[PDB]
């Protein structure tokens, strides 16, 4: 998920 | 948790601080734009806002405290209940309009339903000379309460981290209303006046998920990846 | 002109909402557990149905408002009513954990909501709202005042002064039965905020039920009365 | 609408 990435970095 | 530990003056300069910024829109007064290339500009924006959005939640007190699924499932069900408040936010002090970007003010002539339905609720806001203090913490309220009713024991005790969190919020806004000199009659009215206002902001979110969805259907109006996910979690 | 709604005291103000009170309905007496989708969202519609009716007259007895033209009662009610409905089903559900009370005699639990196509979700929202209620121990007071606030403020900004004064005066009656429980200054201010916020998820699940109604009424699983039709058209 | 006239009732 990018939300999921996004929220990593 | 530093969270449950900050006074309410302390959470409301770590709220003001987290703001994230107004964006521009690609708006260009001497280009023709269709319904659906004006649905684009919005989208394209919404885009932007959300990653902004997204740095934003990690600053909200005690929201970094939860498991990334956490994150990740509150985010999903409170995005577009976020940006639909920042956005009647803005547009309170244009009636009869909404100020996607200060260079892309629209009155309803210019989702006709769901428009009028911002337009309300920015009116609402104008009527109740609701405050900056008060708009950030209604904000971070919203994102620790959309999702916290549809998520072991070990995950019932993340639910109790939040409703804490929440509790302290609406300490912060019954300070705030104590501070302007409001009766105590008078501060459990308007705390109840604001948050029947999270009633509607869902409502208006529920709609616009579903015609969310219905743009992606037609393939007309172009969507980012990031929104394609994030409908695709309301499923 | 003036609306007598605002001239009561806050102990005038519960007990004509604990008097406007629709009784508890019966569904079928069959002694079957629904496990198909058309029993089952029959059963639902038909209990709907009824309920509805006393709703309507519920609803005129609620402090004032029918002291608003028949229009905006009309709007208030097509916008609030599976909320309310939800509410209701909800509040009857609380000393039962893990079911949903439809009625005395049709206790559901979520292995029956798998039965029903898109059905579960809701399911499990009703208990989960169900749970909480029972956490905070909701009291009956509390949930008529609650209900009343759905009522009025639900369809208000789709308007859209006197509702809101109304809603003002109901807050000041549930701040009441908090003080009058008991309650210091800080947990009054702190329930009142986490009872509000329950009415936002409230909403979702409405929004999320009248979805599935309406696959509901296209997938023709049953007939529905024109009522009910007509209750979920408003929400075109 | 039939809500009209059962608020009528
Ligand atoms: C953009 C996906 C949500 C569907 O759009 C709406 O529901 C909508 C309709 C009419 C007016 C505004 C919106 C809306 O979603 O406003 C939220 C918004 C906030 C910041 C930037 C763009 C949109
Ligand atoms: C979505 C069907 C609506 C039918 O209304 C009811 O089943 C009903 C009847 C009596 C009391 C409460 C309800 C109710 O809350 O229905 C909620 C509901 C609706 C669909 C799926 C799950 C729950």
């Amino acid at each position: 998920k990018i939300l999921h990435r996004l929220l990593q970095e | 948790s530093l969270a449950l530990s900050l006074t309410a003056d302390q959470m409301v300069s770590a709220l003001l601080d987290a703001e994230p910024p107004i964006l521009y829109s690609e708006y260009d007064p001497t280009r023709p734009f269709s319904e659906a290339s004006m649905m684009g500009l919005l989208t394209n924006l919404a885009d932007r806002e959300l990653v902004h959005m997204i740095n934003w939640a990690k600053r909200v007190p005690g929201f970094v405290d939860l498991t990334l699924h956490d994150q990740v499932h509150l985010l999903e069900c409170a995005w577009l209940e976020i940006l639909m408040i920042g956005l009647v936010w803005r547009s309170m002090e244009h009636p009869g309009k909404l100020l996607f970007a200060p260079n892309l003010l629209l009155d309803r002539n210019q989702m006709v339903e769901i428009f009028d339905m911002l337009l309300a609720t920015s009116s609402r806001f104008r009527m109740m000379n609701l405050q900056g203090e008060e708009f950030v913490c209604l904000k971070s309220i919203i994102l620790l309460n959309s999702g916290v009713y549809t998520f072991t024991l070990k995950s019932l005790e993340e639910k109790d981290h939040i409703h804490r969190v929440l509790d302290k919020i609406t300490d912060t806004l019954i300070h705030l209303m104590a501070k302007a000199g409001l009766t105590l009659q008078q501060q459990h009215q308007r705390l109840a006046q604001l948050l029947l206002i999270l009633s509607h902001i869902r409502h208006m979110s529920n709609k616009g998920m579903e015609h969310l969805y219905s743009m992606k259907c037609k393939n007309v109006v172009p969507l980012s990846d990031l929104l394609l996910e994030m409908l695709d979690a309301h499923r």
